């Protein structure tokens, strides 16, 4: 293969990290920018307060995504080997 | 040197394929060098069944039988070895070795076998790094997308190489792993 | 007896072998770089000069001559496993800006080091060695080396260890040219975090600590990847001719 | 008073200041770091001639970073006394057991300042994030074009652009204060009424 | 073929699923390798000799005995040697292993016995390689639990120090013996083997 | 096994670590907001006084859901090697 | 083949592995990266061993090799009279519970334990020996625990929150071990916990 | 041993973290208090200044609790040494 | 054939010098600065120095006269035995020695005439024991600076300053000015009392 | 040695410790109460005013008091190889 | 174990302490890769050995292969310039340790044994290696602390200034020109 292809399968690979990442993170950072807009509106100073409820959420979003991100890198995994045969030559 | 028989088969591939996949998915000394050695050894005999039997049927057994040139078993042995490497060795690899060696442009398959040696394990590292570093990468995924959604929540200490260790065996056993690597590793060699 | 007439450039492959980039890594069995570079002295047999007979291999003037030679081959080796580091540093400063890796930030001792973007970038440098054949040349340069640095007539002089000990700046200095727009766009994320801390001191490291940082750092390494074979490009221009001054072959 | 104005006024200087006098700052460190890193065996054999030279750059190196930090204290300064005065009232600087009743501050704790305050901080991150992530996308072709370049100027013009996002960033807060300001002013007022 | 002997009778036997399977548990532990590489395929090596105990008996039988008495010896041996080593083998791959490889290798296969045996090692391993993972990934459960679970008890008092790895191995190795730890694993890894 | 059958058994687990982290920490956090809610009735703005409380009742926690917690990691150990024949085939 | 595998085997017929991965998880527990080499641990390993064993070597060398000397009887005598004194210091220290599994999936249940066969007993030895070790190594892992917790929550309390209490804690772990004797104590219990 | 002994055994441990971690720290909280209350009261807001009393406090304390607490867990030490020997069997 | 090479190092006073050099590396901060390769380096040198006494006494009864040899592995072995257990029971604790005397059971009436088996079990528990009171000597004034320092670092409000790097470059200063591997390499050579 | 000893020798590092931060920041603690009263008796609520004056004099307290400080540090590590003899037996 | 051996008796001591103190001092932790970190070290010390080297051969190797002297003579002649380096390099103090602790004094510095004086060499090549380590660090400390300074006195307290500080570290390093001076500062320590 030439520089471009292994360049375009990273880009592949990054997206699913990008993606991955996302949509396990992005509740967590949600509800993290909730509870401390609570703790400024409130004037609450107590910096681990955020932890409980964004590890609840991490670990409802790992329950809820866990079925399609498996299955996102299972198809993920299955397109490079059928992309084993343009290495081969 | 007895060994180096082993070294012309496709030996040199599968071992470099699986050291990059045990290294791959978390595993440090899982299955030891000496293991994948071993597997690989075992592949080869599967994969090069062919070349063995062409060996055996045509420069083995009519010397068993000698009524031969005891030598000329290895010019009848070194043929069908041969076929097998040429059609594994890219183009550019082998001319570069013939550049290389000196000699002028000759057509392939009159190549030198001691040309043909080298051309041959270095487009067999090529390959094994090819694919190897093709297969590492969901595997370099999960250590990503783990070790991203460790250090959002914090925990900075929690190595992602004990985390993510049993979700790359999960993902290596949902894809069923070795019926698609030791099996595309087979079908890897068109002769 | 060939092994004591073929000694010594088997000796000067063998050597580069073991550290170049590729065939000498984890992952390659050391019997197979062995009677790889055993195969290699066969090939380029025809293309090697008479080695100075009347030198025993058992001497001290053979024991001088074959160190002389494994120096060079690592050498040349050394010379790529530069070129890769440049991108492993590529990798592992884009991670630890991102918060990727960040006990061996605040712990530069024992700490916890997560080495990720550094393999991907390593993986990266090598498939690019690989794809753009990069081991040929490597191999070439050797076999060039038989008649440009002949086995028995000088080695590497004092003025290229100096500036092949030099690396060390030029590889910082081109894992900064790479990641220079990585590292731009990943301070202005880092100091908007820290605008926020500041407005609104209760956005803290547990709030929403290195999880804007961690997404513009993955979004940014997965922009960088599409210019940067042009850096390689650039890279490996430098990495051989370095080897092709070292052995001096007149390039 | 102002929470907020005292914020941004310590932020929008920190980068504009940060600016000129980093520019010899810069300067400063890169001849501390130039001299700290040549020795020639007679500073290396007696530990007693590097600490001179360890002096000699950091007093150097002493004069711009007090100068950015001066003008970051008078920023800080001025800004929280935008809104009110200077006056020297040592009656509030007196223990009065009143402060910390706990009617009065569950009073002020939640109302209208609460919801007041709730918006605002709603938007100080909505601000920063649409601006740190509007600018990382509009200098998107520039700020990519750092990494080919000539060497010794693109480090230079990478960090003349550092700080011009960082200015943008810090000064996008102007909205936050601008809504804050009558809101203040309009509190010194009604807890009158 | 000497210099690969060694490792050539172990993938036959039942020594690759103990040992990845033995490792696999010392990486979810927590023990930068306490049992040393040399004492898990030494006890991974004694399990195969327990599990392997009715095939090596059968071939003591047919082979070694006969071997004393020296009636047929290097062509006759060696096939009453395949012969158990084969049903053993042939008992525990999967039929959709076996078949992937049998198409590989193109020969047309009527009766599953009659499988060469080039044919049935390599698709013996990947088909022990793949319940290795699957054992020595369930085993783990109970140790990234205790992992996860300190790693956010000491990150909600606040400590982001203090990595876990070790406030995390006494409750992994206590865990480890009230469920009868070893008792169970290497029971589990010899009621695994139909044989 | 399938893929639907090990994600139900990763359903499991972080079901496990869900509750074990609930049952240990919203105790601690409970704490934590009442001793917050203190600092801001009285105005006290001292931001490290909340770890006392919040790690004696840690502590606290630990003592109390520790048995039924080191019974539940056991229940589900046997859970899984229970669960093995259907691996095995 | 069979010669690799010998220095893995007599190891684990004798009382190695147990002294080893007490020693491992209390080098784990020091909080203290290794700071006695793997070759330090292994070999005062190797030397308790030599120091236990003794009734047992004492008489290997005393019925088996020493009559091997004046050779009386070639390759018999030996193979099957080593096997008394090892089996029965293995028969002493599994664990009846532990024995009764392997017993029941060899298939050959006999009245008499010390009938049983060797390769039935090793592995249930190993396993009696790993759970055993595991134990005695949760026990000393407790107090070196302690110190953990305590140096962290006394490092968090005042907010000195990047610290690494796992430094700062290394010399009260270093303290303690030394106040309670330590290396007495731990190779003292490990040499006493073979009682027969 | 059985799942309550050793439930037992950390009970033992988590208590001694317990009192030694308020013996040391319950001085320190005690000073941060009073300090605060002095800022609370002369409307001080100056977040750090709570920081060297509480620091000489806890050195102090460690001083004056040093030498019960190095008994303390010596005593455990040996303790869970004479507790061998029903591990043993 | 790798159990074999850890006995001769455990027999000599290598693992005092090399416990108490690697408890110092960790004191100090470092990662693996001073790295493996030359802690060992510096132990085998330190070891050629202090047992250069017990190495010229096996050089003068063991190794010269094995060249008109005399004597063959009844009183050669045993020969070199002799000097080894001299210097071990030198630098053995009674307290050690007799706590395992006292669990092989072999009562011995002269606390010389010990079986080796049994002496240098006694030997290494007293190794290392004096090994962790030095290192332990020796991190406190590094531990003072790591306090100090991000106890200077708190006051001044930046929490989030890791005070390790900050520190080191000031237990580098402490290392040098009171002359640093001088003293402690010196203090190790002069625990071997003879 | 025995546990009273090394008791003995934590408390002298201890007191030093207590020494020297108490030098460095007793000055920096002084300036930081002057310019909180400052804030509180103008009425100016500018909660990082307080940082230049508590840094400067932090500086000039670790150059006066500098020499001091390493020559007691120094004394220390002498007075603890001193001390080794006594460790040995 | 001979090539840790030579190695110790060479440069190799001070300039590898100096590559791994500067490594952590960069904040890139394991970044330049041990392989490289020694790979660079190595190709250092044959840059400074080149006089020490060449004195070697030209006393001893020279007419020991020219027939000129026996191999016993030619080995004992060749320590001559070794000795004579590493003399140098030594500290007065560090020598007269460890020539007290074995009695048999000297009268000068030359005719110690080797066995005495590689103890007296390692502890005083770490003794400078840590020596220009300290010298080292200040730079980049210096970087960590301004901008520590500066994010403080912002407001901000939170931003952990070492993750924001590691690209000027890298910036300033490279722009001094960084590894070319501190090249000419391991140079010049070894002056014979």
């Amino acid at each position: 293969m030439t520089p471009e292809i292994f360049v375009e399968l990273f880009k592949e690979s990054l997206w699913l990290v990008l993606i991955m990442v996302c949509a396990i993170i992005i509740p967590s950072l949600l509800i993290g920018l909730v509870v401390a807009i609570f703790q400024a509106a409130t004037s609450i100073n107590e910096q681990t307060l955020s932890f409980l409820p964004r590890l609840i959420i991490t670990l409802l979003a790992l329950m809820f995504f866990g079925h399609w991100m498996t299955q996102m890198l299972m198809d993920f995994f299955y397109s490079m080997i059928e992309r084993l045969p343009q290495v081969l030559y | 040197l007895p060994a180096m028989v082993i070294l012309m088969t496709s030996f040199t591939r599968i071992v470099v394929v699986m050291s990059i996949l045990r290294q791959a998915m978390g595993l440090q000394q899982t299955p030891s060098n000496q293991v994948i050695i071993g597997i690989a050894l075992f592949l080869t005999f599967f994969i090069m069944a062919p070349v063995f039997n062409q060996i055996n049927e045509q420069a083995v057994q009519p010397y068993l039988n000698e009524q031969i040139s005891a030598r000329q078993a290895f010019d009848l042995a070194q043929e069908p070895m041969k076929a097998f490497m040429l059609k594994q060795t890219r183009i550019k690899d082998l001319e570069t070795f013939v550049e290389m060696s000196g000699s002028q442009v000759t057509a392939p398959e009159q190549v030198s076998m001691a040309v043909l040696i080298p051309a041959f394990i270095t487009s067999e590292l090529k390959t094994a790094f090819q694919i190897g570093f093709m297969l590492f990468l969901p595997f370099l995924i999960i250590d990503l997308v783990v070790a991203s959604v460790l250090m959002a929540m914090g925990m900075m200490m929690l190595s992602p190489m004990i985390v993510s260790l049993p979700f790359k065996l999960m993902l290596f056993v949902l894809v069923d792993g070795w019926n698609l690597i030791l099996s595309t590793l087979a079908g890897s060699f068109a002769l | 007896d060939f092994i004591a007439n073929y000694f010594w450039p088997y000796t000067r492959i063998a050597a580069m072998l073991m550290v170049m980039t590729v065939t000498g890594a984890r992952f390659v069995p050391a019997r197979v770089r062995l009677y790889l570079g055993l195969a290699l002295t066969f090939a380029v047999m025809p293309a090697i000069p008479a080695v100075p007979s009347d030198i025993a291999l058992l001497s001290l003037q053979g024991f001088m001559i074959t160190f002389e030679q494994i120096v060079i081959g690592m050498a040349m080796g050394m010379v790529t496993q530069f070129l890769v580091q440049i991108f492993v540093m590529l990798g592992q400063i884009l991670g630890m800006q991102s918060s990727l890796g960040f006990a061996s930030m605040v712990d530069p001792a024992n700490g916890q080091n997560t080495p990720l973007l550094g393999q991907m970038f390593m993986l990266l440098a090598t498939l690019f060695f690989l794809s753009s054949d990069g081991h040929l040349k490597m191999i070439q340069l050797v076999v060039f080396s038989f008649k440009s640095l002949p086995i028995g007539s000088g080695s590497l002089t004092t003025v290229d260890y100096r500036e092949l000990a030099l690396w060390l700046g030029i590889m910082f200095k081109a894992s900064l040219a790479v990641s220079l727009s990585g590292i731009i766009a990943l301070l202005t994320v880092n100091l908007s975090f820290g605008v926020m801390t500041r407005a609104a001191p209760q956005l803290n490291i547990f709030s929403l600590g290195f999880s804007f940082a961690l997404l513009v750092g993955l979004l940014l390494c997965w922009y960088i990847l599409s210019g940067l074979y042009t850096h390689y490009e650039i890279y490996w221009q430098e990495t051989e001719e370095q080897i092709c001054r070292l052995i001096r072959l007149n390039c | 008073r102002s929470k907020e104005l005292a914020s941004v006024s310590v932020l929008v200087v920190g980068a504009v200041s940060l600016m000129w006098f980093g520019e010899a700052l810069a300067q400063g460190l890169f001849t501390a770091m130039q001299r700290l890193f040549s020795l020639d065996r007679e500073e290396i054999f007696d530990i007693g001639k590097l600490f001179d030279i360890i002096g000699g750059s950091l007093v150097n190196l002493l004069l711009p970073l007090l100068m950015i930090l001066i003008t970051l204290f008078i920023a800080a300064l001025i800004g929280a006394a935008g809104v009110g005065g200077i006056n020297f009232s040592a009656e509030a600087a007196m223990p009065k057991l009143s402060k910390m009743n706990p009617l009065s501050g569950f009073k002020r704790m939640f109302g209208l300042q609460s919801w007041v305050e709730l918006l605002k901080s709603i938007l100080k991150v909505m601000l920063v994030a649409g601006v740190a992530f509007y600018l990382i996308e509009a200098s998107q072709k520039d700020l990519f074009q750092l990494s080919l370049d000539v060497y010794p100027q693109n480090i230079f013009h990478a960090l003349d652009i550092l700080l011009n996002f960082v200015l943008l960033i810090s000064c996008s807060l102007l909205v936050v204060v601008a809504i804050d300001i009558p809101f203040q002013i309009w509190q010194h007022a009604n807890q009158l009424k």
